[PDB]
């Protein structure tokens, strides 16, 4: 029976027929190449946004930027890629600098962990010294 | 709270029982888990013997 890999790591008579000849000739229109590279564009998946999540071990990923500031530098960067993408230098349709006064705005980061906290040093570190408070030696 | 008393004079140790009274090193006693844990060591030099 054929094995299957995986794409990601584990734990470790005449045969001749009448009608059959083929010097049709049509083009499209509109044409399959076009179509078939837009599609094929549209089919991407959206990408995968773990910042502010938890790792195997306890600690939270992300980069430690606050998180409104995190939100206007995700605009500025959504706005780049948007005059790369239509080879502007400035993009037609923006996402920063819109007249909406938007300045509640909140997005994750690597600021905060899950019980509401700064991540001033990873948790990780606080259990080992918490619990190296405790302690005790052989006797003298 | 089991604590523990030092003798004097060859009077012998005593620990700290639930109740409130305090009994020799002698007999059945119940522990949880979570008192060997906390004092690993002391109970280890007391007791083992």
């Amino acid at each position: 029976m054929k094995r299957i890999p995986r794409k990601t790591k584990g734990k470790s008579p005449a045969t001749t027929e009448p009608g059959t000849s083929n010097r049709e000739q049509y083009k499209a229109r509109p044409g399959i190449a076009s179509v078939q590279r837009a599609t094929e564009s549209a089919e991407m998946p959206m990408k995968n946004n773990d910042e502010g999540t938890p790792d195997k071990k306890g600690n939270t990923k992300g980069d430690l930027v606050n998180e409104h500031s995190e939100a206007k530098d995700e605009a500025d960067e959504a706005t780049k890629k948007q005059a790369k993408d239509t080879d502007k230098s400035k993009a037609q349709v923006t996402y920063s600098d819109t007249g909406i006064n938007n300045a509640n705005e909140l997005s994750r980061s690597g600021n905060v962990d899950n019980e509401g906290g700064s991540n001033q040093k990873p948790m990780s570190t606080r259990i080992a010294e918490a619990t190296s408070a405790i302690v005790s030696k052989h006797p003298a | 709270d089991c604590r523990i008393s030092f003798g004097m004079n060859g009077a012998a140790p005593m620990i700290r029982d639930e109740t409130g009274l305090m009994v020799p090193f002698e007999g059945n006693w119940i522990f949880p888990l979570a008192l060997w844990q906390m004092n690993t060591r002391y109970f280890n030099q007391q007791f083992d013997a």
